[PDB]
């Protein structure tokens, strides 16, 4: 084509982002959250009202940031294939950083488990603490993640194919499947013989399973956002990077749950 | 089975709950929310604080 | 909007066209930077002993 | 101007702000080093009368402030943010709001670290903030919680910058940059950004375990209750050695570039040098417990770690040998960043030799938590990372800032910091092998001489930084007059021998990376069009 | 080389004065603790 | 409900910044500005009460 | 009678079979030269974890297949260690008295 | 002249000895509760724990044994 | 034993372990000073003969012969350095057949020593808390900040293995003269051995951070002959 209407464009595929006020606001909110939760843990302020509003302003600033990124990604239309591969590799490295936090928690469990202290009775699990048996409720909420992975992968491969009634049905039932997982996980927490303070076993057990618990409620929020922008026709057939992102996230969450489940419920009892 | 077992250990008087060990129910500082001895999912049936008779 | 470029439009300090001398801001920056541990020492020495 | 400095998703105007917080926090940290070494100058309770808790607060402030708010910003954040897009031809970085939030969550870590040293006397543990010294029984208050929330925020900043750097040099390279054609500072920032996201997750996990067994009644390291404090030493030093390899690898990149461009020679075997640097990166995880030879490990695992830290020692050796090879046979133009590059080699080889004296698990029983260790790391961290930082500033800031500095003041600043910092940390070795422990307010008055000599040196090392501040001022208000009126050096690469002056004015800059071809202060959209390479 | 003063002599002349000044700069870059000990009262000054 | 091209035709053709360009974006940012200003200025009046050491009045 | 030695290492065989299962599923699914790398990896991971948690219950049946052959463990190995701890005291102090 | 002590056990040759004291204490209370209530050459265990682990640990474990909240139970009926 | 002003060497020998550590450090420094001398000589020769060099040999960028010799030379020197440290590390844990045992349990800003080998024929274990003399009650010749009112006293010419622990913050039992340094963590007992070869005093300090009273926490070990130690243990 003409040079005159070729030099009226970006001249390189990469993103040039206009100056946006959502690093500074969410950093302000992160500072206020850190100081208020360092200040209310010692009885300096009266209630948890202020750490509540600090967590809430962090949540609503970050959801306004994600509003800005979905508007820029599908309305202004800048996410070409180079930027798509960039944000894909960035999410891969972020999740590689999350699984190392999980590896640090597993290091804590292994170090205090396979060399048990003389104050635990020199046996893992310790004396008196009735450990959770792995075959009742752990079996349901370890088969429900495999069923969730199967239905989210056929919803993905129906989104690439072209049918809407299947690619929406898979996403709806994987959302309700993992929220049923989260609710029965809370059911498992609210009747268990040990608390987070009862020894080191309850401490590292609840640390690992609670971090996975918070990770899948964040996954459920991500999948609710993805179902909303799948219903409102944002997701295309070949430009769904914000959905490939969350299916990569839920499959690696499934495999880190099975690692956590095996060595937290079978070997550790 | 676990529900009927929790209904079995509902009506147990609290001094018949066994005196359990040093690592169980540690309290370095009191919890800043609640009365002082209450976690988030603290079931008042299965997780009693014995207060050492 | 591409922000216009020069020799003094790359830094947050304004240097040439001011009302106060630049040495005031440039040395007050490192004055407060060098005097934050001194005020930490003062607030820690009035809380325990004397000074 | 509010949208150019507060919102500002452009990787050139974020690095200047990184550098501003870097010089601010480095001034605060060296004020703390001056106060520490001023109180340790003589036995008996000096300037801070009694009050050892205040000295513990001052030494943790000096250590953690000058590590996580001067060296890591002014090497990773500032220099990577300004130069990593500007060497591989990206217009600027990928994920721009991510490296804006990294910068903007730095100084709130700084302000909560500052206000942690005021409430309920204060966090004194040292920068390796240990239990049960920091648990709620032996240390009560909201101080160390804010002191480790600062580490949470700095940890988040450095990881976001790491993901930013990794993707912006794995995808947005220019037309001809292959997988091995990048300049070596790009490779250093590459490997450092890998070690960040491979290391600091373990750190943040361990220190949030410390926080929720301080305040949330759990029992990770509270020992009467099941836990053990050795698990924190493992979970901390698994980051604690990759942290200083992170802090020193861009120093190796900066020194490689300045000795390449001030000796008119390419670096001797750049491919073997980057293989050595990458193996140093992937090997620096396997030696994390050379800081724990005393606590009660077996002799077998101690034998493994004292075997593996010497294979850590060898590729740094072949890097220094390649540096001697690439300055050999050159045409060395002794300007002020070349002076820092020459001093870095000697003053880091000295610290590395005393480091491999420390690395023997046999020999670490006579030297642990002892001023020999301070003499080692205040060589290889201080002189290493900050002589590379000075050889970064004095070499790059005429191109970035566009204002040429004064030259003779730069050389008296180099010789003052060189003399006045070699006189501090050299008596620390004699204090170490004579038997002085670390973190004491002061000491049994036998070894009363070397502390006085180190304290008379620290004032020289502070006066040289005051002269560096005046160098910044003289650069900022007399840049064009130092261009014109013959006080500076203008061409960093001299004309060759048989080349005329009328022929040097044709090809002015004989670079090998992009950065010295952009005009002084460069345009906000420098690479409109891509920068081709064969 | 082949014709000229020999390479042993013409590089010994270049390097033999360099060894003494190397020894001087190393004896004053590592030997100043001796000079500061020499004047103190520990050496019965 | 297939309202993406109308939103694209609106979002390309304006001068206002991106976080102010939507029609219903007045209900999302004014109460946010209010609650954010409140929520971040409020611990900086409780920090000198913590430096002085005076705790809360609880129980 | 082999159940003793290769049921002492349950959680070695399960983990090695998981790694070999992901490898033998990945080399099967990657031979289909039409899909993305990510879809192949997540399908191989799903097949692997399904066969692994299916084997985890086979080892439970095998675990009580061992438990009839060795009743009430963890408590009678402790007393074998205790007999070896009492013999080492008596053997030592008898020669302390007559040595 | 004599200064004899526990020598060198082969089970615990490492630098740590906390399992060595805890096992010697629990096996003293496993000898003198089981085979005979007190007459023995299992004074070796008494010599070993009273030589090795400190008085605060012995006092804490004996009050835990009295209250019945002992960690590794000593086969008491 | 005790530190000396303006000293630049080790507090001298008492134990075979400290003699081995001194010999090993001198061997390591002897192997290190060649490398330091040739590195400083290379740097000096280069920067004082190629600064006055007008041209630059820019066509020398690799050579495999000298590259592999300068990467195989540090491996050789590091093998020769690591060859005796294995011998020292594997002999300094050899605690076969010690004579008597000590416990050295360290509280907040003091130590508490206790002997319980039952030759004190009053019957009991013997303990003493070992506070520092505060630095105004010093009386005309007493070493500042590392003296003690109640010293630990050990015999000569017997292997003594002492365990160490704490009841709080991680301390360290550290004497540089006896070559003994071991972190007293509150959870585990850690044992180290000694064979003191001469009578006299030995001083040390806590070498882990304890908080406010880290400096006011010394170790004083007088080593006396065996009949005087038997008399002291029976009398005390
Ligand atoms: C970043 C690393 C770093 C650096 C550079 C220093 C440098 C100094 N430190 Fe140290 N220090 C530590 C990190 C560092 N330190 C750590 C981790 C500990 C251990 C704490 C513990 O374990 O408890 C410690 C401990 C420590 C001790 C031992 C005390 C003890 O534990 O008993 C002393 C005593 O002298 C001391 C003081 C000083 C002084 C006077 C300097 C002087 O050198 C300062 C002068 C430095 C400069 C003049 C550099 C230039 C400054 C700039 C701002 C340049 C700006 C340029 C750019 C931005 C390009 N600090
Ligand atoms: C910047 C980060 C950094 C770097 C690069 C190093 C470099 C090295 N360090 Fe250091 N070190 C620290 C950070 C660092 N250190 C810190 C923070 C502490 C105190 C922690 C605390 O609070 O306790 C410490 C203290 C410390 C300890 C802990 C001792 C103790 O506390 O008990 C050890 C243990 O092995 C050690 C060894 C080494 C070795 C072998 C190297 C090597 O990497 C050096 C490599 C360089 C050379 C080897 C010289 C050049 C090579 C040649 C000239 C070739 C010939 C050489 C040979 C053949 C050997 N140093
Ligand atoms: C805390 C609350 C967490 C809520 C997460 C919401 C995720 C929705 C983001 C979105 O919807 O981002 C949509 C975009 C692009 O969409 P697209 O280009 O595929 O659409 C194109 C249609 N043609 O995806 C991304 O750039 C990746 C976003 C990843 C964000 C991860 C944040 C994790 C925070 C953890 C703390
Ligand atoms: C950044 C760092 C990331 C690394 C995070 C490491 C793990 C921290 C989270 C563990 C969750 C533990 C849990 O969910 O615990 C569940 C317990 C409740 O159990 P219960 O005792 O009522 O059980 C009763 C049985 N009948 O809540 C607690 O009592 C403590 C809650 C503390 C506050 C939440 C965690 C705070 C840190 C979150 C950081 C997230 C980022
Ligand atoms: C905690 C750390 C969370 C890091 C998430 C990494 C996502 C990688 C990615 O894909 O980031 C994509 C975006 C940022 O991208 P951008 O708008 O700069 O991209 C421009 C288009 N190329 O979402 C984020 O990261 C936001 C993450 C922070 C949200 C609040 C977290 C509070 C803690
Ligand atoms: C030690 C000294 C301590 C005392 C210093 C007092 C001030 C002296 C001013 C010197 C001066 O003014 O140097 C200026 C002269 C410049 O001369 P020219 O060759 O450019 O002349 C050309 C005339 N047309 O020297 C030099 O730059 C060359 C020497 C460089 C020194 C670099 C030192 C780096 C640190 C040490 C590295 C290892 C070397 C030592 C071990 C072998
Ligand atoms: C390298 C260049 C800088 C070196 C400065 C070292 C000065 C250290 C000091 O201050 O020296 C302290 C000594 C010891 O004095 P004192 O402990 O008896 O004094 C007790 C309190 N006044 O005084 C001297 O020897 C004076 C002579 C100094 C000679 C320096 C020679 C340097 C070569
Ligand atoms: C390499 C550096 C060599 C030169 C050091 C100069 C010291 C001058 C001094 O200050 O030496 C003073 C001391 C005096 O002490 P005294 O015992 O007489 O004290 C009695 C007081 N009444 O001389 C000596 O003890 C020995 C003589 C010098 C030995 C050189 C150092 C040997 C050990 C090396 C330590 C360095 C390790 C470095 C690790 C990388
Ligand atoms: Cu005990 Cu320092
Ligand atoms: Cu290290
Ligand atoms: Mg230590």
């Amino acid at each position: 084509m003409t040079h005159l209407e070729r030099s009226r464009h970006q001249q390189h595929p990469f993103h040039m982002v206009m100056p946006s006020p959502w690093p500074i606001v969410v950093s302000f909110a992160l500072l206020s959250l850190a100081l208020s939760t360092a200040l209310t843990m010692h009885g300096y302020i009266g209630n948890m009202n202020m750490v509540y509003l600090a967590l809430f302003v962090l949540l609503t600033s970050s959801i306004l940031w994600f509003r800005d990124i979905v508007a820029e990604a599908t309305y202004l239309g800048d996410h070409t294939m180079a930027v798509r591969k960039g944000i894909n590799l960035g999410f891969l490295m972020f999740v590689l950083s999350e699984v190392l936090i999980f590896a640090g928690l597993f290091w804590a469990y292994f170090h205090s488990a396979m060399s048990p202290d003389v104050t635990l009775g020199a046996c893992w699990p310790p004396v008196g603490i009735e450990a959770v048996q792995p075959t009742e409720l752990p079996l349901l909420n370890t088969i429900i993640l495999l069923s969730s992975g199967a239905t989210v992968t056929y919803s993905h491969h129906a989104l690439i194919a072209g049918n809407r009634n299947k690619a929406l049905s898979g996403l709806l039932i994987t959302f309700w499947l993992i929220v049923i997982f989260v609710t029965c996980q809370y059911i498992e927490y609210t009747n268990a013989a040990f608390t987070i303070s009862d020894g080191v076993y309850g401490s590292v057990f609840y640390a690992g399973t609670g971090l996975h618990f918070l990770h899948m409620v964040m996954l459920a929020a991500m999948l609710g956002v993805n179902y909303w922008r799948m219903r409102n026709y944002h997701l295309t057939a070949g430009h769904h990077v914000g959905y490939e992102t969350t299916i990569i996230y839920t499959h690696v969450l499934d495999v880190i749950w099975l690692f956590l489940y095996v060595v937290f419920y079978w070997w550790g009892v | 089975e676990h529900a009927e077992h929790r209904e079995h250990l509902k009506h147990v008087p609290d001094s018949e709950w066994p005196r359990d060990y040093e690592f169980m129910n540690i309290r370095s500082k009191p919890f800043f929310w609640g009365d002082g001895d209450k976690t988030l999912f603290w079931n008042p049936v299965v997780n009693r604080h014995i207060e050492h008779d | 909007v591409h922000f216009k470029d020069g020799v003094y439009e790359n830094i947050p300090f304004k240097v040439k066209g001011r009302k106060t001398p630049y040495a005031l801001s440039h040395f007050g920056f490192f004055a407060i930077g060098f005097a934050v541990p001194f005020v930490a020492c003062y607030v820690q020495l009035k809380k325990s002993g004397a000074f | 101007m509010v949208q150019r400095w507060l919102y500002s998703t452009n990787a050139k105007d974020i690095a200047v702000l990184y550098f501003m917080l870097a010089i601010f926090s480095g001034m605060a940290g060296t004020a703390m080093s001056l106060i520490i070494r001023l109180e340790l100058a003589a036995p008996g309770s000096q300037y801070l009368h009694g009050n050892s808790q205040l000295f513990n607060v001052l030494v943790v402030g000096h250590a953690v402030l000058m590590i996580f708010f001067l060296v890591m910003p002014a090497l990773i954040g500032g220099f990577g943010n300004y130069l990593l897009p500007l060497m591989i031809g990206a217009t600027d970085t990928a994920f721009p709001r991510i490296n804006n939030i990294a910068f903007w969550v730095l100084p709130m870590g700084l302000v909560c670290l500052v206000t942690s040293t005021l409430v309920e006397s204060g966090a004194g543990t040292g920068w390796t903030v240990y239990p049960p010294l920091s648990s709620i029984q032996a240390h009560s208050g909201p101080s160390v919680d804010l002191a480790i929330f600062a580490l949470h925020l700095t940890s988040i900043s450095s990881l976001l910058g790491a993901i930013n750097f990794i993707v912006t040099t794995l995808n947005m390279r220019t037309n001809g940059m292959t997988m091995h054609k990048l300049p070596l500072f790009v490779w250093s920032i590459f490997i450092t950004a890998f070690l960040l996201l491979l290391s600091l997750p373990v750190l943040s996990a361990g220190i949030t375990m410390l926080l929720l067994d301080r305040n949330f009644n759990t029992s990770f390291f509270e020992v009467s209750g099941g836990g053990d404090p050795i698990l924190y030493e493992h979970l901390f030093w698994f980051f604690g050695h990759p942290e200083v390899y992170i802090l020193i690898i861009p120093g190796f990149g900066i020194i490689s570039h300045v000795v390449s461009t001030y000796s008119k020679k390419p670096v001797f075997g750049e491919i073997s040098m980057v293989y050595a640097m990458a193996s140093i990166g992937l090997l620096g995880f396997l030696v994390w417990s050379h800081h724990m030879y005393i606590v009660g490990l077996d002799a077998d695992t101690r034998a493994y770690f004292t075997s593996a830290t010497m294979i850590i020692a060898i590729p740094t050796g072949i890097k220094i040998f390649s540096w001697l090879a690439t300055i050999h046979g050159g045409s060395i133009r002794l300007a002020t960043p070349m002076l820092y590059a020459i001093a870095f080699l000697f003053l880091f080889t000295m610290g590395g030799l005393t480091g491999v004296a420390l690395a023997n698990a046999s020999l670490d029983v006579a030297f642990h938590d002892t001023y020999y260790v301070v003499g080692h790391f205040h060589y290889v961290l201080s002189m290493g990372a900050i002589f590379s930082l000075f050889a970064g500033y004095y070499y790059w800031s005429p191109q970035i800032l566009g204002l040429n500095y004064n030259e003779k003041l730069a050389q008296i600043q180099f010789w003052l910091i060189f003399i006045g910092a070699n006189v501090i940390f050299f008596p620390m070795h004699f204090l170490g092998i004579n038997g002085m422990p670390r973190r004491i307010p002061d000491y049994p008055d036998a070894f009363a001489g070397w502390n006085y000599v180190a304290s008379i040196g620290s004032f020289i090392a502070t006066l040289s930084l005051f002269l560096f501040i005046y160098i910044l001022y003289d650069q900022l208000v007399n840049g064009l007059n130092n261009k014109v009126n013959n006080k500076s050096v203008i061409y960093n690469k001299a004309p060759d021998f048989v080349e005329s002056n009328t022929i040097f004015n044709l090809n002015t800059v004989k670079s090998s990376s992009i950065e010295f071809l952009l005009t002084s202060p460069p345009a906000v959209h420098s690479f409109n069009t891509p920068a081709v390479q064969s | 080389g082949r014709i000229g003063e020999s390479w042993v002599i013409t590089e010994g002349r270049r390097l033999i004065p360099e060894i003494f000044q190397w020894s001087a700069v190393l004896s004053v870059c590592l030997g100043w603790p001796g000079a500061v000990y020499f004047f103190s009262k520990a050496r019965k000054a | 409900a297939n309202k993406v091209i109308q939103l694209q035709k609106i979002f390309q053709s304006s001068t206002k910044p991106l976080w102010w360009r939507h029609p219903r974006s007045a209900l999302y940012l004014y109460p946010f500005y209010a609650i954010f200003a409140v929520a971040v200025v409020t611990p900086l009046l409780y920090i000198p009460n913590a430096i002085r050491g005076i705790k809360a009045k609880k129980a | 009678k082999f159940v003793e030695g290769l049921s002492n290492n349950k959680y070695k065989i399960i983990t090695g079979a998981w790694a070999a299962s992901l490898y033998g599923s990945w080399v099967i699914v990657n031979k289909d030269p039409i899909m993305t790398k990510a879809q192949k990896i997540v399908q191989a991971r799903m097949y692997a974890q399904f066969i692994t948690v299916g084997l985890l219950l086979a080892s439970v049946g095998l675990s009580m297949y061992e438990n009839k052959l060795h009743p009430n463990k963890q408590k009678v190995n402790e007393m074998r260690r205790w007999e070896n701890a009492l013999r080492v005291a008596e053997e030592e102090e008898r020669l302390e008295k007559e040595g | 002249s004599p200064l004899h002590t526990v020598g060198f056990d082969a089970r615990f040759p490492q630098q740590n000895q906390t399992k060595h004291c805890w096992q010697s204490y629990v096996d003293y209370h496993k000898c003198v509760n089981m085979k005979g209530e007190d007459f023995a050459p299992c004074k070796v265990f008494w010599k070993t724990y009273n030589a090795l682990c400190p008085l605060d640990w012995i006092e804490k474990w004996d009050d835990q044994r009295e209250k019945g909240i002992f960690a590794g139970d000593i086969n008491s009926d | 034993d005790v530190p000396t002003p303006y000293a630049c060497y080790f507090q001298d020998s008492a134990t075979p372990n400290q003699e081995g550590i001194l010999e090993l450090h001198d061997n390591i420094m002897f192997y290190l000073l060649v490398i330091l001398g040739l590195v400083s000589w290379m740097l000096y020769t280069i920067v004082m003969t190629y600064s006055k060099n007008p041209i630059a040999y820019k066509y020398i960028k690799h050579g495999q012969t000298i590259e592999v010799i300068w990467t195989i030379f540090p491996a050789v020197i590091l093998l020769i350095i690591a060859f005796p440290s294995f011998i020292l590390l594997y002999l300094c844990d050899e605690v076969i057949s010690p004579a008597m045992t000590i416990k050295a349990i360290g509280y907040q800003w003091y130590w508490k020593y206790e002997y319980s080998d039952f030759i004190n024929d009053s019957g009991e274990t013997v303990e003493f808390e070992s506070y520092v003399i505060p630095d105004e009650l010093l009386e005309e010749g007493q070493l500042r900040l590392l003296d003690t009112d109640t010293s630990m006293v050990v015999p000569v010419d017997t292997h003594i293995r002492f365990v160490v622990t704490a009841a709080d913050v991680i301390h360290d039992f550290a004497i540089p003269s006896l070559g003994i340094k071991v972190d007293a963590t509150p959870g585990r007992l850690n044992q180290v051995s000694a064979l003191i070869q001469r009578e006299g005093v030995f001083y040390g300090a806590c070498s882990e951070l304890c908080g406010t009273g880290h400096a006011n926490m010394p170790i004083k070990i007088e080593a006396v002959s065996l009949p005087k130690f038997l008399e002291w243990l029976n009398e005390q």
